[PDB]
RNA sequence: ACAAAGAGAACGUUUAUAUGUAAUUGUAUGUUUGAUUGGGGCAAUACUAUAUCUAUUUAUAUAGAAAAAGAACUAUAUUU
């Protein structure tokens, strides 16, 4: 078809696209959810230096859990949110 | 080949070749035609031997000839009208191997 | 939304009504348990409407039935069912293969049994041996198919024959695959045996996930 | 915004008095077939009484 | 009669496998090309498999540019 | 192509089971003669045709 | 490998005398060339190892009648030495002397380094209960013998006792019928069989450090579980579960009296 | 020599129909197989009894 | 097609009659390009089978000189590049100067 | 009374930033507007016109026609493709069949 | 024209069709024989000629094979009368490329040759040596050196007729060849794969408790 | 490769015992992510199994002769009623099983 | 198969039926679907033994052949004849079954209040 | 045609990677006249483009990408 690129109302800015601004932010429960955030201008602009975090209804869980954010492109559950074993202070 | 046996239309209708729901055997021996069929059925021979012809093979029993048993479609219809007239089938079954 | 592909369980509804209107017209023979073939052959039902599998007996309407009757269909539903079962009657659900369609509908022309294939595995697990339908295996399966071989351990009991002397792994392959399988995930009770981790998403593998018992 | 479960509000969907009593360990699509599986029968219990 | 007892329902913890949203989900038919069959991880790849193919039909998936597709 | 040939013979006279769309309202005195001597003939024309 | 260092070129005047991409380098049969070559050389400095694949496999204890680990076995040797025990022997050992006095000593322990090369590591690889391992005693000790271990705890000793006629390619032969015939008397004059029931398929494998070489069986796991898969023609299992008519059992010869005659 | 002798476009007569069976077709020799008169069709069909 | 590690050789389909499209048109004998047809017509399926195959010599047979053992030219229908292109094309065996010593005449031929 | 529903228009392309009541508009089976039932349903109605007792074809095919084929009476002679065999499940054949 | 019209194929047999061309040794694509010597003599001159004992010998069905083209089937069975198209397929197929490597064939010397360059055997006289297919057909053939190691060529000379599956199958892949090495190091030079071979290292003391 | 069950009767060389091998079901490599060369061989090979072992070497080992080796010629089990048929009952228990 | 009230062998699991003997039914259509099959297996044996009556001289020189070529009359008597008996059988049978339940069901019943009445209340 | 590979490379073929205007396929617009293509708003709750301006006002589907309820890419932004 070609006109790959369109050129009426060619946007200025435009929020979704830019570096990290629309950012998924998956559940620290590592219960493979995800809520895409776009990050408003109070973290648009490099405001936190820290990777974004918020608390969200999981709905898996149904619990509040932690919504660290994370690039929107890629498997949410790898094998690295694996948590390592530990014995609870629970049970004999 | 200027000359085909067959039209494509019978080269591509299994139906006509493939022994599927197509009884294979036309004559229908009766009692003492069979006990006279099974008296050259040679001691050694086991149906667990003679095998299933391909697809690509014609569905064909030519009827009881010299070395009949061989013709997998003339033994197991011939081994059809045997319980149909009740002579007792002495050879092995087709044992299908695991 | 609603494909069929080769195989699947749709049925075409007898409602209960129309057997039981039959069967006091005079049409079907109340003594007789009244298979397919007299549904057919009395003009109840007619060729357009016996596609496999056979039927589904459906309680529309039918409130009550006032004679003990008894049937030889296919996956009645659940209310039919106790509708039959409270007048004394019987439904054993027969799930016949295509092959067993046949030669229910013109034994006319079988003259001796010849032998029928049990029906696919996806009629087994849900109509054929599961008593909730009192399917025709519902004995067969209790009784003689759920016992595993009498040599089988854990990991073998599906074989037909245990394939190793010892259930254990059989060689470094099959062990070091699954020495990591049962840490690969998280330590389970059974995880010991190896799985492939990717679903075909057939409709053949698929049994009831959800649903009543 | 940007959340996906905005709080219950007044609309009328799954039994959520019984989405609270529900093993999580249930995927969703045979969850809400089963919370009804549940009611099916409180449903009976209840035209029984 | 028989005094039997059994549960209601069966609870499966299992997850179902299709979800509105996701593009080639679902439960195709035991003889359906399964979830991406031929593609080889690529968007239409299978029609980039196609000149690797040895030898094709005569015809055979052949240039289709959608027109009143 | 499949013709139903097994219904050829398998009818209780000499004239079904064939298909003749060439009929005619008034077939006259040797036009009927014509007619029976012609069912017969395409059922005995037929059949040593298929014996030899 | 240590032979991975290819010159990637080679000699052969490029064809295609024109120009182009491709030209000049290194070719697979080529590379196949100085792998081979350089393998060569190195078998010389004896650098070359062979531990390159079996990298894996936990390096067996090494003993100095127990060389019979160390080796290579051809995988269609494994396959044709299949020897088998009765499952709950747990182990097998056979010691045998290094020097041997009496002329009749040196035969018994030619059958044992045979038997200990020969027989007893195939049956590791098909059995993988037992644990087998050999061991040179050093001492002018005229007779060998073997540790048949069981399930239980038990085990036995077998002598090795050749004959003095025979040779050795039959005396271990006979220690075979000496051994395997233990092994079952043994795991058939076993107490209570629950627990041994229990070990077996608990016993993990012992036969991880044999070395198999897989020839022309490289393609996929399949065919290198091929001396598993054990093809059974005409199985029988003739015990059915015989489901009987009891409703209307007669009823089938009492009707269609045809064609009714001239009595009715 | 065992051919049939004239272009097989002149003898294609044969070879479409349902001649193709009452014809021998080795390597092209459309030559008529064996047939039975009509005097002999009813005299082998009558001496059976058929 | 079964997505096991290890699937052990046996009898008879372990998991059902083989799933999958390519499982389709292997259980009726077509190879596995069938996967690649738009339409498949019983002539198609017949064209593909293999029944008689689509291939014949370069010079008549009684007029045939250099030594074809048992070959035809086989015509192999490729799909183009980037844009899907069915094109096909007639495929020749090898000839080799084949320059022999046949030592019944005591001299190369 | 026949709708043909249809799914959610955007249910796949965008999500992140529209609106939170409405990326679920996109999963309710809507009709589609009639103006296109008889659109789509214009071409199964010519099966056979001006015949105005025959209602239209069906969009999908409906368990008893499939068999209508092969509950006529030239058909009664085939075994095989009747009672369904096709929508029936794989044929199972000899442990030899092969070719 | 055509005179003296040239019999059937293989007509010697009294009561029963020459078997169909091609099998015979002639042209494909008929699959029934016929011949006009057999359909002309009356069906009591056919059973004149012939006793019961004897048809029931040339009834006799040798259903999928074929009684003349032995090891292929029967020719009026198959889908068509063509030769089976699979068995007798062209080395390569529609599509593969042709990386048949280099193929090495078994050869009997016939005179005890010995290299001057190497200064060893190229092969002793009657043993069977794997040598590449372009010194054989060039080198060794043409000079009486040597000739093929065929099951004939054994039976000729006077040797115990050894089967080297002379090319039984030609491999279209290097790692399909490097197979196939693999299967005829161990059926030919069989030697390689003995216990005692395997243990040349150790026939006596573990090397490190022996003398200096 | 293979799809289909086929029992072959091959006769050893060494000792010709018909022994029979059997060719079980052996499922496609996945189609899900293609290969061209591991598929288009997988089916060519097939036919050449199908068709009586015609361009393979088969390696099966002896069940009299204990050893693998590479010289069975494969008989369609109509040369082999030739062969088994004449055998006297004696040798029946020496070549075949 | 079933097609009448043995059971199917699909009576694998032990399916019994009690309650029996329960109904008199005077197998009204049942005798109406046997006319109809009787003058089926007639009006085939008709045809399979259709023998030329040429009353034409043109063609007379077949009349005394069947009216069906050897092979076919020899199948139409195995496929569709030998069918139709079966299937006049099948009704012959649940037809003569159902009757002896009746002349049970005709005694039984006599006794009890009336032989007057009897045959009122199955009317 | 050029290059790679395979054949102890005796020369013909087959591949792979390449794509040549030597290549004969198809596109090269639509609307107002040469610019514009979006969704709003003010201009009598008219709007030709009239006149002005605004802006996360969002680009539907299909293959790929995310496998639970959550998600990315692009097309004169109705998008053959
Ligand atoms: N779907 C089917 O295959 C199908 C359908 C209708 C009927 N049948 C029944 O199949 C039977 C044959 O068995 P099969 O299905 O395995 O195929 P088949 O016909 O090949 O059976 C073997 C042979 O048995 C012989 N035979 C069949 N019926 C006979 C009879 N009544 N008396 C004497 N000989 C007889 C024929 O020669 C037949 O070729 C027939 O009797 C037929 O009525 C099968
Ligand atoms: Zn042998």
């Amino acid at each position: 078809r070609l006109k790959k690129r369109m050129v009426g109302f060619i946007p200025k800015v435009i929020p979704r696209k830019i570096r990290n601004n629309m950012v998924a932010l998956r559940s620290e429960a590592n219960t493979g959810h995800m809520e895409g955030y776009i990050k408003t201008e109070a973290e648009r602009l490099d405001a936190t230096g820290r990777k974004l975090q918020k608390t969200m209804w999981d709905p898996v869980l149904q619990r509040y859990t932690l919504m660290k954010e994370t690039k929107v492109r890629g498997p949410f559950l790898t094998k690295s949110n694996i948590a390592r074993k530990v014995d609870f202070p629970v049970g004999a | 080949s200027t000359y085909n046996e067959k039209s494509w239309l019978e080269k591509a209708r299994w139906g006509a070749f493939t022994k599927g729901s197509r009884p294979v055997m036309r004559q229908r021996y009766s009692a003492a035609a069979l006990k006279e069929a099974l008296e050259m059925v040679p001691e050694g021979f086991e149906t667990c031997d003679v095998p299933r012809p391909p697809q690509r093979i014609r569905a064909q029993s030519e009827g009881v000839v010299g070395r009949w048993y061989t013709n997998y479609w003339t033994l197991h219809s011939v081994r059809y009208q045997c319980q149909l007239a009740g002579v007792e089938w002495q050879f092995g079954e087709r044992q299908r191997p695991r | 939304p609603r494909n069929r592909y080769e195989g699947k369980a749709s049925f075409s509804r007898l409602s209960l009504s129309k057997l039981l209107w039959a069967v006091d017209t005079g049409r079907l023979n109340p003594n007789e348990t009244i298979t397919l073939y007299h549904l057919r052959n009395a003009k109840v039902i007619a060729d357009r409407e016996v596609v496999w599998p056979g039927m589904v007996l459906l309680a529309g309407n039918v409130e009550r039935v006032p004679y003990p009757l008894h049937i030889e269909l296919q996956n009645a539903s659940a209310k039919a069912i106790q509708l039959l079962e409270e007048a004394g009657g019987s439904f054993t659900n027969v799930y016949m293969s295509h092959e067993g369609l046949y030669q229910e509908l013109h034994p006319e022309e079988f003259p001796t049994f010849m032998e029928q294939e049990l029906p696919e595995r996806k009629g087994l697990e849900n109509f054929a041996t599961n008593s909730r339908k009192r399917g025709w295996l519902a004995q067969w399966y209790e009784d003689e198919s759920r016992y595993a071989h009498p040599g089988a351990g854990r990991r073998t009991a599906h074989y037909i024959r245990p394939p190793t002397d010892r259930d254990f792994p059989a060689t470094i392959e099959e062990y070091e695959l699954a020495k990591h399988h049962q840490k690969w995930h998280l330590n389970q009770p059974g995880s010991a045996t190896v799985l492939p981790w990717h679903s075909l998403n057939t409709a053949d593998m698929a049994r009831r996930s959800a649903g009543r018992l | 915004h940007h959340n996906s479960s905005l709080p219950y509000a007044k609309h009328d969907t799954n039994n959520v008095l019984a989405m609270r009593l529900f093993p999580v360990n249930v995927g969703v699509r045979a969850r809400t077939e089963a919370i009804r599986i549940r009611t099916d029968d409180c449903l009976q219990r209840l035209r029984d009484a | 009669a028989s005094q039997r007892w059994l549960p209601l329902q069966t609870l499966k913890p299992m997850g179902h496998n299709w979800s509105a949203a996701t593009r080639s989900s679902g439960v195709r038919g035991p003889h359906m090309q399964l979830m991406q069959e031929r593609l080889d991880q690529k968007g239409f790849g299978w029609k980039r498999k196609s000149r690797s193919l040895w030898q094709q039909d005569v015809a055979t998936a052949g240039f289709r540019p959608h027109r009143y597709f | 192509g499949f013709t139903m040939k097994y219904k050829r013979g398998t009818g209780l006279w000499d004239e079904d089971h064939v298909n003749d769309f060439d009929a005619n309202k008034y077939l006259s005195a040797r036009s009927t003669m014509r007619w029976y001597y012609g069912m017969e003939r395409l059922q005995t024309r037929n059949n040593m045709n298929a014996r030899r | 490998e240590q032979v991975q260092d290819v010159p990637t070129s080679t000699d052969r005047k490029p064809t295609g005398m024109h120009r182009g991409p491709g030209k000049r380098q290194t070719a697979p049969k080529e590379a196949a060339q100085y792998q081979f070559i350089k393998k060569w050389d190195l078998q010389m400095r004896e650098t070359w190892d062979e531990l390159e694949p079996f990298k894996g496999l936990p390096k067996p204890k090494v003993q100095f009648g127990n060389e019979a680990a160390e080796v290579i076995w051809p995988y269609a040797l494994l396959l044709e030495n299949v020897i088998k025990v009765h499952p709950y022997t747990k182990s097998i050992y056979v010691y045998y002397s290094q020097r041997q006095s009496t002329p009749l000593g040196e035969l018994a322990a030619r059958v044992a380094k045979r038997v200990s090369q020969a027989y007893l590591i195939p049956i590791t690889f098909h059995n993988s209960h037992v644990y087998v391992e050999a061991e040179m005693l050093l001492e002018y000790s005229e007779t060998p013998w073997v540790v048949v271990h069981c399930l239980d705890g038990t085990h036995k000793l077998i002598p090795v006792k050749p004959q003095a006629g025979q040779t050795v390619k039959e005396g271990a032969e006979e220690v075979l019928n000496g051994i395997v015939s233990a092994c079952n008397e043994i795991g058939s004059a076993v107490k209570n069989p629950k627990e041994v029931m229990r070990l077996l398929s608990e016993r993990p494998l012992q036969n991880q450090y044999v070395r198999v070489n897989y020839q022309w069986y490289g393609d996929t796991p399949e065919e290198r579980m091929s001396h598993l898969v054990k093809w059974d023609y005409e199985p029988e299992e003739v015990v059915p579960q015989l489901r009987n008519r009891t409703q209307h059992v007669l009823d089938w010869m009492n009707y269609d009296g045809n064609l009714p005659t001239h009595n009715s | 020599a065992r051919r049939v002798q004239c272009p097989t476009e002149w003898v294609h007569f044969r070879m479409h129909t349902k001649d193709k069976l009452k014809y021998d077709f080795q390597d092209l020799a459309f030559r008529k197989k064996f047939e039975y008169s009509y005097e002999d069709v009813v005299a082998n069909a009558k001496d059976m009894c058929s | 097609f079964s997505t096991f590690a290890l699937n052990p050789e046996t009898s008879r389909a372990p998991h059902g009659p083989p799933r999958g499209l390519i499982n389709r048109y292997i259980s009726m004998g077509l190879p596995p390009w069938a996967a690649w047809c738009n339409r498949v017509n019983r002539h198609a399926l017949y064209r593909m089978s293999d029944v008689s195959p689509r291939s014949f010599l370069p010079k008549a047979p009684h007029e045939m000189d250099v030594i074809w053992m048992n070959e035809r030219v086989r015509e192999r229908v490729r799909t183009s590049r980037q844009v899907q292109h069915v094109y096909r094309q007639l495929k020749y065996p090898f000839v080799k100067t084949g320059i022999h010593y046949s030592d019944t005449l005591d001299h190369w031929v | 009374s026949r709708v043909w529903v249809a799914l959610g228009g955007k249910m796949r392309r965008r999500r992140i930033g529209r609106q939170i009541d409405v990326k679920d508009m996109r999963y309710y089976w809507r009709p589609i507007e009639p103006q296109y039932q008889r659109l789509y349903m214009s071409r199964l109605r010519i099966k056979d016109h001006s015949n105005k007792r025959v209602q239209p074809m069906r969009l999908r095919a409906t368990n008893n026609d499939i068999g209508q084929a092969s509950s006529l009476k030239e058909w009664e002679r085939s075994s095989d493709r009747k009672y369904g065999a096709a929508l029936a499940p794989p044929k199972k054949r000899d442990f030899e069949f092969r070719v | 024209v055509a005179p003296w019209v040239p019999p059937p194929r293989h007509d010697v047999k009294v009561t029963m069709p020459p078997p169909p061309g091609g099998e015979v040794g002639g042209s494909y694509g008929v699959s029934t024989g016929y011949s006009d010597r057999l359909a002309r003599t009356p069906y009591w001159k056919r059973m004149a000629l012939s006793t019961y004992a004897l048809r029931m010998k040339e009834n006799e069905t040798r259903y999928p094979m074929s009684p003349h083209r032995e090891g292929e089937y029967d020719l009026r069975y198959t889908v068509t009368a063509y030769p089976d198209h699979i068995k007798h397929r062209p080395l390569l197929e529609i599509g593969e490329a042709h990386q048949i490597p280099t193929i090495e064939i078994p050869v009997i010397f016939l005179v005890n040759l010995w290299d001057e360059e190497r200064l060893t055997w190229f092969g002793r006289q009657y043993e069977t040596v794997y040598v590449n297919r372009n010194v054989a057909r060039e080198e060794l053939l043409p000079q009486r050196y040597a000739i093929y190691a065929t099951e004939e060529a054994y039976k000729l000379l006077g040797l115990p007729v050894v089967n080297h599956s002379i090319h039984e199958e030609i491999p279209k892949t290097p790692h399909a060849y490097k197979k196939l090495l693999e299967k005829q190091s161990y059926t030919e030079e069989r030697w390689k794969y003995t216990i005692e071979y395997l243990f040349r290292k150790y026939e006596a003391d573990p090397p490190e408790l022996q003398d200096k | 490769s293979n799809r289909f069950f086929q029992k072959f009767y091959l006769r050893c060389g060494n000792c010709s015992a018909i022994q029979r091998s059997a060719q079980g079901y052996q499922p496609i490599a996945n189609p899900i992510l293609f290969k061209s060369d591991e598929h288009c061989r997988n089916y060519h090979d097939e036919q050449r199994r199908a068709a009586g072992y015609s361009g393979m070497v088969v390696t099966c080992r002896c069940h009299r002769c204990e050893r693998v080796h590479s010289n069975w010629k494969v008989l369609d089990a109509q040369q082999f009623l030739d062969a088994k048929l004449r055998m006297t009952p004696e040798e029946r228990a020496q070549r075949l099983w | 198969s079933g097609a009448v009230g043995r059971g199917s062998f699909h009576s694998v699991v032990a399916g019994a039926n009690p309650r029996r003997i329960p109904t008199y039914y005077n197998s009204a259509y049942e005798l109406i679907q046997l006319h109809r099959a009787h003058r089926e297996v007639t009006r085939n044996f008709l045809v399979r033994d259709k023998v030329f009556d040429n009353k034409f001289p043109g063609c007379s020189l077949a009349n005394g052949l069947f009216k069906m070529v050897p092979n076919k009359r020899g199948n139409f008597h195995t496929r569709e004849l030998t069918e139709s008996i079966r299937h006049r059988t099948i009704w012959g049978q649940r037809i003569q079954q159902q009757r002896t339940i009746n002349a049970a069901i005709l005694e039984d019943a006599t006794k009890v209040l009336s032989p007057a009445q009897m045959e009122d209340r199955f009317s």
